């Protein structure tokens, strides 16, 4: 896991477009008509982990090895889902435990462009400033979605810092990362915000809310996963 | 009708690309908006049937 076959090339609102690729363990959610409405890691080839605000049900379909979503020629696999785990400490109103697991129907094709992110232990401590990545087929401006796979480096921020802005807001099962010229966006929720460890690409966080323009100037929220991965284990375990 | 039904349609701080309905009381009709996933208010439905079921007319 954390290793693409392809690497990516460093240096969404104001990120670059990605090495085709490169970030493999990056799904796109979307409905039975084909409609991107988040995104998701693979874990391993039978499950994708998202955030819970997305609303996945069985209906939509997991999306691997996509780049250009408005490419029909492209090469990927849509997987049917067969089971969706939302954790039940997910809070629709202050949206803490923002993270839901999907058990595919038929596993995954791992390859060049397909593979799983690896996950953090709960007692594993990204400091701030840390520099980390996160990816998404999300609006590129606060408009329509980009067609190809976007990237941006931005550093995690302390939950001081973050509260500097957000406040009480922040709860412990989130994260803060960004207001460093770039913000995650409509589209990207669900998807990874990666850091290495050891060297390899780590899911630290998922993205999930921020600002209502998506500046580039605050803070973007993503849910923890050190605070929520005992409960994805705890899942896998047991289905 | 109730009031809400004429509140502009209200995407929340959530990052996600869900579509959704809104009644707008301008056109006379429900339209699609799109929804970020939480902390949605009342003018937000999942069906444009049952948008036109709870505003039409307003």
């Amino acid at each position: 896991c954390g290793v693409p076959a392809i690497q990516p090339v460093l240096s969404i609102v104001n990120g670059e477009e990605a090495v085709p690729g490169s970030w493999p363990w990056q799904v796109s959610l979307q409905d039975k008509t084909g409609f991107h409405f988040c995104g998701g890691s693979l874990i391993n080839e039978n499950w994708v982990v998202t955030a819970a605000h997305c609303g996945v049900t069985t209906s939509d379909v997991v999306v691997a090895g996509e780049f250009d979503q408005g490419s029909s020629s492209e090469k990927i696999q849509k997987l049917k889902i067969a089971k969706v785990f939302k954790n039940s400490k997910y809070n629709s109103l202050t949206i803490n435990n923002d993270i839901t697991l999907l058990k595919l129907s038929t596993a995954a094709s791992f390859s060049q462009t397909v593979s799983a992110v690896c996950l953090p232990s709960a007692s594993d401590d990204f400091a701030a400033g840390t520099t980390c990545v996160t990816t998404g087929w999300g609006l590129t401006r606060y408009a329509n979605t980009p067609d190809r796979l976007q990237q941006a480096s931005l550093p995690l921020l302390s939950n001081t810092n973050c509260k500097k802005y957000w406040g009480t807001k922040i709860k412990d099962a989130m994260i803060c990362a960004g207001a460093s010229g770039v913000s995650s966006c409509m589209g990207d929720s669900g998807g990874p915000l990666v850091c290495k460890k050891n060297g390899a690409w780590t899911l630290v966080g998922i993205v999930s809310w921020g600002s209502s323009t998506c500046s580039t100037s605050t803070p973007g929220v993503y849910a923890r996963v050190t605070a929520l991965v005992n409960w994805v284990q705890q899942t896998l375990a047991a289905n | 009708r109730p009031d809400f039904c004429l509140e502009p349609p209200y995407t929340g701080p959530c990052e996600a690309r869900i579509i959704r309905y809104f009644y707008n009381a301008k056109a006379g009709l429900c339209q699609t908006f799109v929804y970020g996933g939480c902390r949605a208010k009342r003018n937000n439905f999942k069906s444009a049937e049952d948008c036109l079921r709870t505003c039409g007319g307003a």
